[PDB]
RNA sequence: GUCGCGGCGCGCCGAGGGCCCGACGCCUGGCGGAGAAUCAGGGUUCGACUCCGGAGAGCGGGCCUGCGAGACGGCCCGCACAUCCAAGGACGGCAGCAGGCGCGGAACUUGCCCAAUGCGCGGCGCGCGAGGCAGCGACGGGGAGCGCGCGAGCGAGGCGGGCCCACAGCCCCCGCCGCGGAGCCGAGGGCAAGCUGGUGCCAGCAGCCGCGGUAAUUCCAGCUCGGCGAGCGUCGCGCGGCGCUGCUGCAGUUGAAACGCCCGUAGUUGGCCCCCCGCCGCCACGAGGAAACGGGAGCGCUCCAGGCAGGCCCGUUGGAC
RNA sequence: CAUCCGGUCGAUCCUGCCGGAGCGCGACGCUCUCCCCAAGGACGAAGCCAUGCAUGCCCGCUCACCGGACGCGGCGGAC
């Protein structure tokens, strides 16, 4: 009835990803040097 | 490493005095700088004086 | 009015008409990694310069060889390219210019020229030292990574005398 | 052919193009002037008015409001985008209203709506939706 | 009459002048150009604003001085506004610099100085809200950064000394100590980027197609991921997309579109032929005529946006075209 | 610096338009470490204006006061 009727997990406090070029360097090794299927469940299953 | 500039050597002291911007003399240790006066007050005085007639030396 | 109104100004880069293109993204990331590019504006700048050179070369090439203007402008362009090290010395015909590539422009950046001399371990290390003013060209120290060295100045690059 | 092609025929081609360029709907809309006089915004990016009444193949009631432009005094209808944003809008309140994506035509399944609310009481609606700003002054 | 020609004005005479190669009239959210935006080529839109020219100083008129004004930080009048009055009287024109109200979607300090460029009057200078310096300033443009590697180093920032400055800053240089901080959009397609919990055609998303009625790949949240990046997104306008205004370069049997047919003026288009003359168009060259912008030769403001410079033994150094 | 993509159907080929993709000029929203350059009440209100400033200089004429005031005169104020 009340509008916004449709409208909390603790935030994963982890070290920030590097900023600037260092971020660019991360993806370069992420897709080539490091073993990857980008975004499927099985990849996320492995990382846990 | 490098610094460049200009100099000016005068034949005599008087020639320096006659040919020299005042602020240059003040920067150098030659003469003494009078205390500054605001030009706004000078303009106010000038307009007030122009307002008066005849002998306007009072203000 | 103010004298500052007569100062000139201009942009220095061009953005792609089609932004999302997989091969282009892959190639741009590849180039950024090899040459340690801070962002994607440097690639656009390089493309801009290459386009300018290519257009000049085209316009000159459309004319006859024995044209006074053609000789004048071709000589000027070739001299500039040779001095800047983009084009090889042995090439003197205008045709070779149109085949140039931005990699040639990139290879003359300060980071690259110090890395090829073995004075730095990597492009990223080179950038880190450059930002910390530890390098010198001739008798002067340059702290701009994008500074472009000339062929006659390649052998005069060293480490800053005052650098610790 | 079907077009005049003589060496001394520039005038005829000019007048032909002049007459026939008026048949394009977009060109008429842009360079005729009727649209300019009819458009409530009078060619402006957005305008300012006052709220006067909150009102309502997809079957989804939408929340909107009636506005009266200050500079022009005419009445229009505006739509409140975000979820639960109607509460931030009170009767007799000053708003800033802009257009939709399409210039003039209606957008989406909303019938006869061509304006959007973006600022209320001097605070961005989207900012209030994310709690960046607050309406405790009102 | 005028500095002066002239229906510029007056008297007389005669009748003419302009028009589909568009007169006259009406409208304009109409100052013009040099130029700006966009981008195969051909083009389309804009042109308040830096240089030139024009017009105006609340509206409409008149005038003195002067070589030069129909002047408005000069005077007179009417109209509309506005101020002081010890009520009889007097008095004003920010579309100049700051500043205030109103209006609007929208726009800065009631600062310092004549030191530089110039103007006015003048002999060893005065004055200039022209102009210069500073302040606010995410209109906007350019250059660096939030690490590298197994130890060091480096910034921002703070405190002093120089340099500069009309005086103060700022940049740059020398010493001591030393804060490393990323957001905005999105993940069904166009278009690069996927797993849990809620809600249940409700709430909401959605430029277009579409989603939502019990796994919602699209709503609301968490995780993860993508693009640009000190910037990102939304709204309106212009160019492009668009060979959907078509000269280059559209279409006209059935999709929108060949007048029912003939004659015919204006208009447009018109076979072949003379070698050498004249005229018109055409091509090439040249003279003359502002720069700035644009192109372009040369120069390491640390690079760059920029600017016209610098070292020494300088084309007469150069600023070509 | 010569580029196209999604949408009418049970499927298919066209015409045709709707929408997306780029640049620039402004306004709104979120955010912002350092330096350089830099526009800034124009947008059917050429609407209305407190307050201060924006045009002076000097050779000629001194029985003024201790020659400098002031005044007449000259140039400029039409840039
Ligand atoms: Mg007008
Ligand atoms: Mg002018
Ligand atoms: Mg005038
Ligand atoms: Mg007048
Ligand atoms: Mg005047
Ligand atoms: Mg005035
Ligand atoms: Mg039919
Ligand atoms: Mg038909």
């Amino acid at each position: 009835t009340s509008a916004g009727k449709v409208r909390k997990k603790e935030k994963k406090e982890k070290p920030r990803p590097p900023r600037g070029r260092a971020y660019k360097r991360l993806l370069y090794n992420k897709n080539f040097v490091d073993d990857t299927r980008l975004g499927p469940n099985n990849l996320l299953i492995r990382q846990k | 490493g490098h610094t460049v500039g200009f100099c000016n050597a005068y034949q005599n002291m008087d020639a320096l005095m006659k040919y020299e911007p005042g602020f240059r003399k003040i920067r150098c240790g030659l003469i003494e700088a009078p205390k500054p006066v605001s030009r706004k007050q000078l303009k106010n005085l000038k307009n007030r004086r122009l307002k008066k007639r005849g002998t306007e030396k009072a203000t | 009015p103010r004298i500052s109104r007569h100062r000139n100004s201009s942009k220095t880069y061009s953005t792609p008409k089609k932004p999302f293109t997989k091969p282009r993204l892959d190639a741009e990331l590849k180039l950024c990694g090899e040459y340690g590019l801070k962002c994607k504006r440097e690639i656009y700048r390089a493309r801009y310069m290459l386009a300018k050179i290519r257009r000049t070369a085209r316009n000159l090439l459309t004319l006859d060889e024995n044209d006074i203007k053609r000789r004048f402008e071709g000589a000027a362009l070739l001299r500039r390219l040779h001095m800047l090290g983009i084009l090889d010395e042995e090439k003197d015909q205008l045709d070779y210019v149109l085949g140039l590539r931005i990699e040639d422009i990139f290879k003359r950046r300060l980071q690259s020229v110090i890395v090829e001399s073995k004075l730095a371990k990597s492009v990223h290390h080179a950038r880190n030292m450059i930002k910390a003013r530890h390098i010198s060209v001739g008798g002067q120290i340059v702290n701009i990574p994008s500074y472009m060295v000339r062929i006659s100045n390649t052998s005069r690059v060293a480490i800053a005398d005052t650098s610790s | 052919m079907s077009k005049t092609s003589g060496l001394y025929t520039a005038r005829k081609l000019r007048t032909v193009r002049r007459v026939n360029r008026w048949a394009d709907k977009k060109y008429r809309k842009a360079h005729l002037g009727t649209w300019l006089k009819a458009n409530p915004l009078e060619g402006a990016c957005m305008a300012r008015g006052i709220v006067t009444q909150k009102i309502g193949p997809n079957s989804a009631v939408r929340k909107a409001v009636r506005v009266q432009l200050t500079k022009n005094s005419k009445k229009i209808t505006a739509f409140v985008p975000r979820d639960g944003s109607i509460t931030y809008i009170d009767n007799n309140d000053e708003v800033l209203v802009a257009g939709f994506g399409r210039a003039g035509r209606a957008v989406g399944d909303i019938p006869g709506c061509r304006f959007k609310v973006i600022k209320v009481a001097g605070i961005g609606l989207l900012a209030l939706f994310l709690r960046k700003r607050e309406k405790r002054a009102r």
